[PDB]
């Protein structure tokens, strides 16, 4: 056939480029960083009404100061999350401190290109890694299967991403409050989702310095959806 | 064509297509410039952003107190190679109480890259590096290509539109080599060189990345408002 | 761990095991159960070096429970004892052997017979009417040689066991803090709570 | 060792070996899982191409992983044994180190992790198997039903089916299963499970197997005659 | 067809096409030569000045093995470096065990067997270099040239790279016109001339001459680079002959 | 410098054929004719010494090989593959049997071990099957005299008489007519020489024919005296002179 | 028998003030009743405003200080030139020391 | 590199089948028919040899029926050499179980182990599967008499009567027609030979062509006896049942 | 058609890679010959130094494997030296382990078994060489044993290898048909070398100078190669009768 680690004539790894196509097929995940916190939101996308939607775990805790949202082949993320959690806890053991969000992201991304003929193929999942540390404050990173990571003020990944990213382009400013960011994620999710947005097919989360990483209750998200509808009807 | 499936296969004209495709990834990468005098050596790098919400990808990596590089191409491969350089620099210090010569660092990168071009299963590194350093024989600038070819130079540039900066340096050769004991003027010449490779975009405060090493100057990177002086 | 006794009567096996756990100077506990249920009709008591005893017992337990799920079937007491013996016989030529002696009391549901096996840390297996490990047997075997009959009831087996425990309490130097007694029969395993 | 990357991405972002493993699951006999208020029932199809079978000794489709959790499957039978063995070992290992039996979610997550590992390991193909894992957590009376698949994704289901013509029985369950009021009793839950299989099975009672799992390690497999009574009552009500 | 797609596959001719394709990479490289003289050997190489930004005298191509052997090569420069690194390991283990420095014929076979090994399997690529090497041992001077196939012979004069035909013709005149032999200092001058004459094949870019030598009288049998006045004397001699 | 062939080179084709085994059998078919005949008091194995050049010393090339003192082998197909199998067969007779039980293996078990080696070349990674069929004749105390054929697949069958290679179809028909269960060893040798003459083109004498027997114990060939139980090898290779003697009574 | 340990003597002293700290050590290095050196520095600046001394067997002391200095260097590389806090340094030194739990660095360490 | 020559023996087709398993089954369909029939008081194993020659030494020959222990036997259909690799593994597995538990291995446990080995060759390693189908005939004190089959996929199932190898479709119809649950060994012997006699590709079924065996709990004093029939005994049972 | 790239069977039962390795044998275009005397074994081979820049002393296809064994190769030099080094290693290891010098025929067998492995194992290619081993063995006397890429080997009374082997072979065949003996009935090796050269001249139809030939001689307890001057003496004697 052809090598797994083969370069194309344009200078790209075939497998990495093909894994990026799998991520486009994934459900939408959106992150928005502010000075009051970082908000992470996801489309759940239950394949059937009999599937108990609360078991869809696409937002995940890495440490108390670092959260993570995923899009693509979500089964591939479990070993990445495991490594992240171990890296966070191991660094605390060796240094008696929280680990920097960038350092954690860099550790996850070191796994990415460990594939060949090590694992047999790249990961088919992109991660939004959101967190807080004392050095660089509130941060949002986009970790790909290329091994590259970009910091973002806001970022969307998954099937609605280019549409969502254009919307995040207009809407994001440096003075966003946490409450504003929550509504903004819900707004853009509702735009790019196929099914109508509610508390059962979408999930919110955030990371603040005081309270750490928290996945929002369905009752709490339901109130923010009702608050969104009223403020859009308001003009 | 038929001879580009893997790195282990020569073409009928004696070419290694996988290596040449890796070389192509560098040309797609963002521009970076290297240049030196007798006292100092400077790296100037145009960082690239994904969009307006994103950060600008870091181009410059420190290897030791007296050495570091700038990258163009696959950033994860630069991380692997820079880490290898960090270890070799560190091994020289711990075992021999000796700072690693910049020429010898180039030789080590060449040999590491070469092994990936001759063996099956592996791939070539998809990145080009500009290594600057100050050692016991003064300032140095190296250009690393992932074919294995490392080249000591007075100045150079790699990445997209790098031929504009490279021509400028070729004209300015006799001027900038004489900028001794003046770091700001050497950086100016590097910032003016990298400007020849720009189209549409210009050098903003979070776009530009500069590094410097010299006689009584450790390898230090300048980003953000530290480079506003040179815009 | 100090005293473990076993006695096979007509229709059951009775295992008595001391309650004391002593670490050097102090008696740390006086209610320790030195036994594991391997299957519904097979019980293993154990005594030997600290740590090794429980680690071995639980390791055997896990393997017998795994066999039970895989085959949906309980291994015979004979089969369990042969498994245990092999593990100990493998152990003795290891880098660090398990220093554990065991009694395996079981009711074979196929043959409708109680069975008592005595295995030491070397992997020396013997089927017996009554058994003991360590210094217990020095005092108790002469009693059991005198009083034992194969057709005894469970209540007679327990009375004979009281006489063993009284003799041990009279003549042994160490205070072993009494015994927990367990009966293995056709209905399974139960603990005699007053002894 | 044989290191060859068999599970790899294609230009459209699909891992064909994982998708072809799902086609093996589509070929497999139908399996269904329905959870009531205080029970879970696992129904399974037995294809009647094979008569002269010895039903005493033939591998049963529902397997106990521990005394409180069961696993049924659709797909390659030989592949399922490997997952069942690994799960049974992990169930005992969990009891040994945590001093507590596995939760149904934990056991599912483990089996799903194994399935995932085979989609990005060199030299191996994915399991041609999807599982339904059902039971009750220790000291808990809430029913649990999970599904896994070759890719390694897993999720919880009020009711679910897998295997051949699972599209049809999922159609049935989607209209007949009410979440606000699930099958209150064991009878109602078994009835709904038999009814759902009767859409596809197209034969009497030899082709249906039923296993009821209740709280506190109370698992029982129904016999032919017990199932045949449900089949009789369903069709007599249907004639109207 | 398809016999040229994999290394170590015999074509119906009995040829290994991948080795022959490696030779094309060698033929594409810059010119390098070797001259055997009375009591030693001289190595020289053409270094193409791609740009004015190249630092003069810094990008050294000729490599020393042990203290008494010089190596120069044409083709893929990293492949040459990999081969010299191996040569250094072979020369080190030989000295470690047998005390004496490795003889040149012995050293030649060590490289020869290693290069030949890379034509035995499809999991490796042949070397993209022809290597000219040699030095002074207990039996006197020896010059060798080693091809991608693992083939090597002893030489009076050797040449490889893009200007090899030009160089070979010039070497053949020296052999005919000096049967009694050539002195070490003569060979340095002639080496400079031959590289300058061979530069007509790479005439687009200007170049930098680099020479080294081992000689029993002139260097005590150790490998040294030709530097300063002796290098300039050879460049002047070469510049005079082309005009 | 890696062995990357960790996958089978012999695989099932859509029709259910194992191609490489069939092709190995085709190589055996091109090979020179060899045969085996079992008598009541012995076994004979025979083949043509097809000399590649008249300058070559065909005595040095042994197509008929001793495996144990009571077991011998002959082949048809590729000679180099046979030579290495004889080396492995001789060694396995010691390692997996004589060093354990203190006696040589019986014919059927040694055959089984050879068969196993050939089977493994049919399934292991990065190898082709052996391109030979063996005929193994031998004797042991509890089974008596026996003759086995071993194919590239690893399959083996016991024979009363058979032939393999070039003219095997014609030779097997010839043996069917002549074989009976009351043959003496000399009768079997006579039949072996008659059968082999049909497949041979050129010269037919003791120098171009190789022939060995598994027969009586040869205490003269033992090399030592003083142990009553060791009575000497049953395997004996007939000399060039011994063959020519029997060709006069032909 | 070869004894891998020795005793190079010396004494060290750390005192923590309100907004400062001192680490003192004598400069004598000895074996048995011989003086090796009258001035052999024992207390080292390790960077990041941390000072360290590993008194006892001088070979193990030097090895440890060397390794900790290197640990500071790699902390900078791996965590974006972040300053190693004294509490983090201390925990890192625990792992260096315990790493050789069954062939110890024969030293009393103070930072 | 080597990748070029790799058949990839352990992959799914687009339809979700294992190519090599399917082709191995095609191989097995050409092999000589083997039949197993389970009765209340014993099991019969009957099998047809493939290579009729007059010169084949039949009394010392074994291509079809092998002994695994004293309680369990197999009938082979496919590559004999492949089967012998697996048989020796199965023989060892039985003795390992006996050494560990001091009890004879239950039939299903031995069958599962072999079937698991076969499965492994279809999922990992890059090697071709074993081109073998087994009929396992055995007895243990849990389930009594048992018949199983395994095939190259590593799937196994239990049977009252079953065929493998050639003409199994025809053979399984004939068994399904004449089998009954209350049947006895002597009746099963007759059924097995009648089925082979009708499904055989040969002109007539003779003793020199057959391997035959019975497992009976009709040994002295309630033990189990494995009988591998000698050539003369196969000839006698052919005359008794009225086939020759 | 990958059955022609690696060493697996074609449908005809052929190994094409082995057959193409045999063709690589004649790539040098050199003919070799070996004959046996009473006390000696002589091997001669053509020597062609086409380039004037070559050091003719280093151009050789005859190798001293051990003191007693010599080896001439027909094929490319890299494969020739691969085979030479291995044979030297094997001969030395044999002496160490078993306490006597490796016989010529045993070495030939060992090298042939190694060659057989390359025809069966896919990852290793065959060497494109024919190895002709010569000695005066202490048990068997004058000995010639030849190995090829198939892993075949056999002893010889005399032999020839190369593009024009058939012409040399038939010339030797015809001489031994006359004499009716397995060897050259001659006391001194000098005259056996003269025979070898004469019968190659007759067979190939070409005259030789001292630099066109290369000669190896095996005697009891040593194998040695002749210098150009030793060959010149041989050529003078041939011309003078
Ligand atoms: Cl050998």
């Amino acid at each position: 056939d052809r090598g797994v680690s083969t370069f194309s004539p344009e200078g790209r790894l075939f497998q990495v480029e093909y894994s990026l196509e799998a991520i486009k097929l994934g459900s939408t995940a959106i992150g928005i960083a502010t000075k009051e916190g970082v908000v992470l939101g996801v489309e759940k996308r239950a394949t059937s009404p009999l599937l108990e939607s609360d078991s869809i775990e696409k937002i995940v805790e890495i440490d108390r100061h670092i959260g993570c949202a995923m899009s693509g082949l979500t089964a591939d993320a479990r070993s990445m999350i495991e490594h992240a959690r171990t890296a966070a806890v191991t660094h605390n053991l060796y240094y008696d401190e929280d680990i920097n969000v960038e350092s954690l992201t860099q550790s996850v991304c070191d796994l990415a290109l460990r594939f060949g003929e090590l694992m047999s193929r790249p990961f088919g999942v992109a991660l939004l890694i959101a967190g807080h540390d004392a050095d660089d404050g509130y941060q949002l990173f986009h970790a790909e299967p290329s091994g590259t990571f970009y910091r973002y003020n806001a970022k969307a990944i998954g099937s609605g991403s280019e549409g969502a990213q254009a919307e995040l382009l207009n809407e994001w400013h440096s003075s966003l409050t946490l409450k504003e960011a929550e509504l903004l994620v819900l707004k853009i999710l509702k735009q790019v989702m196929e099914e109508k947005l509610d508390e059962n097919n979408a999930q919110l989360s955030c990371i603040t310095k005081q309270d750490g990483f928290k996945i929002y209750d369905n009752e709490k998200t339901a109130e923010l959806i009702k608050e969104l509808k009223e403020k859009e009807a308001a003009e | 064509n038929n001879y580009d499936g893997d790195t282990v296969t020569f073409s009928p004209t004696g070419r290694l297509f996988q290596v040449e495709y890796a070389l192509e990834a560098i040309k797609q990468g963002s521009v970076t410039v290297g240049l030196r005098s007798n006292t100092h050596a400077v790296l100037v790098a145009l960082k690239r952003n994904a969009d307006e919400l994103s950060s600008y990808q870091k181009k410059i990596i420190k290897c030791d107190e007296h050495m570091g590089l700038s990258l163009a191409g696959l950033a994860p491969d630069a991380r692997v190679l820079s880490n290898y350089l960090r270890q070799q620099c560190n091994y020289s210090s711990l075992v021999f109480n000796r700072k690693l010569a910049v020429e010898r660092a180039g030789h080590l990168l060449c040999d590491k890259a070469q092994k990936n071009t001759q063996s099956y299963g592996g791939r070539p590194y998809g990145v080009g590096l500009l290594i600057i350093g100050y050692d016991k024989s003064g300032a140095h600038l190296l250009e690393f290509q992932p074919s294995g070819n490392v080249t000591e130079l007075y100045g150079t540039a790699i990445g997209a539109r790098s031929q504009g900066a490279k021509t400028y340096l070729e004209r300015t050769l006799d001027t900038f080599i004489k900028i001794d004991g003046n770091p700001d003027e050497l950086i100016k010449a590097g910032v003016e060189a990298i400007s020849q490779s720009l189209r549409d975009e210009s050098l903003t405060v979070d776009n530009l990345s500069i590094a410097i090493v010299g006689k009584d100057t450790p390898f230090t990177i300048y980003d953000g408002e530290a480079v506003a002086k040179y815009i | 761990m100090d005293i473990i006794l076993g006695i096979r009567v007509q229709d059951s096996v009775i295992l008595a095991s001391s309650k004391a756990v002593t670490r050097g100077i102090s008696v740390l506990k006086d209610s320790d159960d030195k036994t594991r249920q391997l299957s519904p009709h097979t019980l293993m008591s154990f005594a030997g070096e600290a740590g090794d005893t429980v680690q071995f017992a639980e390791y055997i337990q896990a393997n017998i429970q795994l066999y039970s799920i895989r085959e949906d079937y309980e291994l015979s007491p004979q089969a369990v004892s042969s498994f245990v013996r092999q593990e100990l016989a493998k152990s003795i030529r290891s880098r660090r052997p398990y220093q554990v002696n065991v009694l395996i009391g079981g009711y074979d549901k196929k043959k409708n017979k109680p069975e008592l096996y005595q295995i030491d840390y070397l992997g020396t297996k013997v089927e017996l009417p009554y058994g003991a490990h360590g210094y217990s047997g020095f005092y108790t075997f002469s009693l059991l040689d005198h009083h034992y009959r194969p057709d005894m009831t469970t209540e007679e087996g327990l009375d004979l066991l009281k006489l063993c425990v009284q003799e041990l309490e009279k003549r042994m130097p160490m205070d072993f803090k009494g015994v927990i007694v367990k009966i293995v029969d056709k209905d399974g395993i139960r603990q005699v709570d007053d002894f | 060792g044989y290191d060859r990357a068999l599970s790899i991405f294609s230009p459209d972002g699909h891992i064909f070996q994982v998708e072809y493993a799902l086609e093996a699951v589509k070929r497999g006999t139908c399996a269904v899982g329905v959870k009531g208020k205080n029970c879970v029932v696992l129904g399974c199809e037995r294809r009647s191409t094979l008569k002269l079978q010895d039903t005493r000794i033939t591998p049963s489709k529902v397997s106990k992983i521990d005394s409180h959790v069961v696993l049924s499957f659709s797909g390659l039978n030989a592949d399922s044994r490997i997952l069942i063995e690994k799960a049974r070992v992990e169930a005992q290992s969990h009891r040994l180190t945590l001093e507590d039996p596995v939760t149904v979610e934990y056991l599912t997550r483990y089996v799903a992790g194994v399935q995932q590992r085979y989609t990005q390991s060199g030299g191996v193909r994915p399991f041609g198997v999807s599982t339904l894992i059902a039971g009750f957590d220790p000291r808990d009376d809430e029913p649990k039903l999970y599904q896994t698949e070759p890719s390694g994704i897993y999720s919880s289901w009020s009711a679910q089916t897998i295997g051949r013509n699972s599209k049809t029985v999922r159609e049935f369950l989607e209209k007949n299963y009410d979440r606000k009021e699930p099958p209150a009793t064991v009878e109602e839950c078994v009835k709904l499970t038999v009814r759902s299989l009767l859409e596809v099975v197209q034969t009497g009672a030899k082709n249906i197997e039923i296993t009821v799992v209740k709280p506190d390690s109370d698992i029982v497999a129904l016999s032919s005659e017990e199932i045949n009574q449900y089949v009789t009552q369903i069709e007599q009500e249907k004639q109207e | 067809t398809g016999y040229d797609l994999s290394n170590s596959v015999f074509s119906p001719d009995g040829r290994n096409f991948q080795v022959e394709y490696a030779v094309k990479a060698v033929e594409n490289g810059t010119t390098s030569i070797g001259i055997k003289c009375n009591d030693g050997v001289v190595f020289a190489v053409e270094k193409l000045i791609t740009s004015k930004l190249l630092v003069p005298q810094k990008n050294v191509k000729i490599q020393v093995v042990d203290r008494h052997i010089g190596c120069v090569y044409s083709g893929l420069i990293p492949d040459g470096r990999h081969l010299v690194n191996r040569g250094r390991e072979e020369a080190a283990s030989f000295k470690k065990l047998y005390k004496t420095p490795i003889p040149i014929p012995a050293f030649a076979d060590r490289l020869g067997q290693y290069v030949q090994a890379h034509t035995l399997y499809n999991s490796v690529r042949p070397f993209g270099v022809s290597t000219i090497f040699g030095g002074v041992d207990k039996n006197g001077a020896h010059l060798y040239m080693l091809e991608p196939s693992g083939s090597y012979w002893g030489y009076k004069g050797a040449a490889t790279g893009k200007g090899r035909q030009s160089a070979k013709a010039e070497l053949e005149k020296l052999v005919d016109h000096h049967p009694e032999g050539l002195s070490a200092r003569e060979a340095v001058k002639q080496a400079a001339k031959i590289i300058y004459l061979a530069h007509e094949d790479n005439k687009e870019k200007d170049f930098e001459l680099e020479i080294s030598w081992c000689s029993l009288s002139e260097t005590n049998g150790l490998h040294k680079f030709v530097k300063g006045d002796l290098l300039q004397e050879a460049i002047d001699f070469a510049q005079k002959e082309i005009n | 410098m890696t062995d990357r062939y960790s996958f089978s080179l012999t695989t099932f084709s859509p029709s259910g054929k194992l191609g490489q085994i069939d092709y190995a059998l085709t190589a055996v078919k091109q090979g020179v004719t060899s045969l085996g005949i079992k008598a009541t008091n012995g076994v004979v194995i025979a083949t043509e010494k097809k000399s590649s050049s008249p300058l070559a010393m065909s005595e040095t090339l042994s197509k008929v090989s001793l495996l144990t003192p009571d077991i011998g082998a002959v082949y048809s197909g590729m000679g180099p593959d046979y030579r290495v199998l004889v080396d492995k067969s001789r060694k396995v007779a010691h390692t997996s049997y004589k060093r354990i039980y203190g006696e040589y293996p019986p014919t059927k078990l040694l055959v089984s071990e050879v068969a196993k080696i050939m089977q493994e070349a049919t399934q292991s990674g990065g190898v082709r099957p052996f391109g030979v069929s063996l005929l193994i004749a031998g004797h042991d105390e509890f089974n008596g005299f026996s003759l086995y054929q071993v194919d590239p697949s690893g399959s083996y069958f016991p024979w009363k008489a058979t032939a393999i290679g070039k003219g095997s179809v014609a030779a097997k028909t010839f043996l069917e007519k002549r074989w009976n269960d009351e043959l003496e060893l000399e009768d079997a040798i006579h039949i072996a020489l008659l059968t082999l003459k049909e497949s041979v083109e050129g010269e037919f004498n003791g120098d171009t024919i190789e022939l060995a027997i598994i027969g009586d114990e040869n205490p003269d060939l033992l090399g030592y005296t003083g142990i009553p139980t060791d009575k000497g090898p049953r395997f004996r290779k007939l000399t060039s002179q011994e063959i020519n003697d029997r060709l006069e009574a032909l | 028998q070869f004894n891998p340990y020795g005793d190079n003597g010396g004494t060290i002293l750390g005192i923590a003030g309100e907004d400062f700290a001192v680490l003192a050590g004598d400069t004598r290095n000895i074996t048995d009743y011989s003086i090796n050196s009258r001035y052999e520095p024992k207390v080292f600046d390790c960077g990041d405003n941390i000072v360290m001394s590993a008194n006892g067997f001088a070979a193990d002391g030097d090895a440890l200080v060397k390794r900790f200095k290197n640990s500071v260097k790699w902390y900078h590389f791996d965590h974006n030139d972040k300053k190693l806090s004294i509490n983090s340094a201390a925990r890192n030194i625990q792992h260096l020391l315990y790493g050789k739990r069954f062939f110890p660095y024969y030293v009393h360490t103070i930072i | 590199g080597s990748r070029r020559y790799d058949s990839r023996t352990t992959i799914f087709s687009p339809e979700g089948r294992l190519y090599q398993v399917e082709y191995a089954l095609e191989s097995i369909s050409h092999a000589g028919t083997a039949i197993g029939i389970m009765a209340s008081d014993g099991i019969v194993l009957a099998a047809e040899r493939k290579v009729t020659s007059t010169l084949l030494e039949q009394d010392t020959s074994t291509e079809k029926l092998y002994k695994l222990n004293d309680k369990i036997a197999v009938a082979v259909a496919g590559l004999t050499a492949d089967a012998e690799i697996l048989i020796n593994t199965a023989r060892i597995h039985a003795q390992n179980y006996l050494k560990t538990y001091n009890e004879d291995i239950p039939v299903e446990i031995l069958v599962r182990r072999l079937s698991d080995i076969k499965q492994g060759y279809t999922q990992h390693g890059g090697l071709r599967p074993f081109g073998v189908s087994f009929i396992y005939a055995g007895y243990d004190d849990r389930y009594g008499y048992q018949l199983y089959t395994s095939n190259p996929s590593g799937n196994y199932t239990g049977w009252k009567a079953i065929s493998v190898g050639a003409n199994t479709s025809a053979a399984q119809t004939l068994l399904q027609m004449d089998y009954k649950d209350d049947m006895k060994v002597d009746d099963a012997i007759e059924l097995a030979l009648k089925t082979l006699s009708k499904t055989t590709d040969s002109s007539a079924l003779t003793y020199d062509r057959l391997e035959f065996a019975t497992i009976r709990k009709g040994a002295n004093d309630g033990e189990v006896y494995q009988k591998i029939f000698k050539p003369q005994e196969i000839k006698d049972i052919l005359v008794k049942t009225g086939i020759t | 058609g990958y059955d022609r790239h690696i060493t697996i069977f074609s449908p005809e039962g052929r190994l094409y890679q082995v057959e193409y390795a045999f063709k690589a044998t004649n790539q040098t275009n050199i003919n070799s010959l070996a004959v046996r005397g009473k006390d000696c074994t002589v091997v001669i081979s053509q020597k062609k130094v086409p380039d004037k820049l070559l050091d003719p002393t280093t151009v050789s296809y005859i190798f001293c494997i051990s003191r007693t064994i010599g080896m001439v190769v027909n094929g490319p030099i890299p494969d020739a030296r691969n085979a030479a080094l291995r044979a030297k290693a094997e001969a030395a290891e044999f002496r160490y382990k078993y306490g006597y010098d490796m016989p010529c025929d045993v070495l030939a067998k060992r090298m042939a078994n190694l060659s057989q492995i390359y025809t069966q194992r896919a990852y290793m290619r065959p060497l494109g060489v024919i190895l002709t081993f010569v000695s005066v063995d202490e048990e068997l006397g004058p000995s010639i044993y030849k190995t090829d890429p198939a892993g075949y080997y056999v002893g010889y009374k005399a032999t020839a290898t190369g593009p024009k082997q058939q012409e040399i072979t038939t010339n030797l065949e015809n001489h031994f048909k006359k004499s009716k003996i397995d060897h050259i009935n001659e006391e001194s090796w000098e005259k056996v070398v003269e025979f070898a050269i004469t019968h190659m001249i007759d067979a190939l139809g070409t005259e030789f100078s001292k630099n066109d030939l290369e000669v190896g001689v095996a005697t009891k307890d040593k194998f040695f190669t002749l210098s150009a001057e030793n060959i010149e003496e041989r050529l003078v004697a041939i011309a003078e009768q």
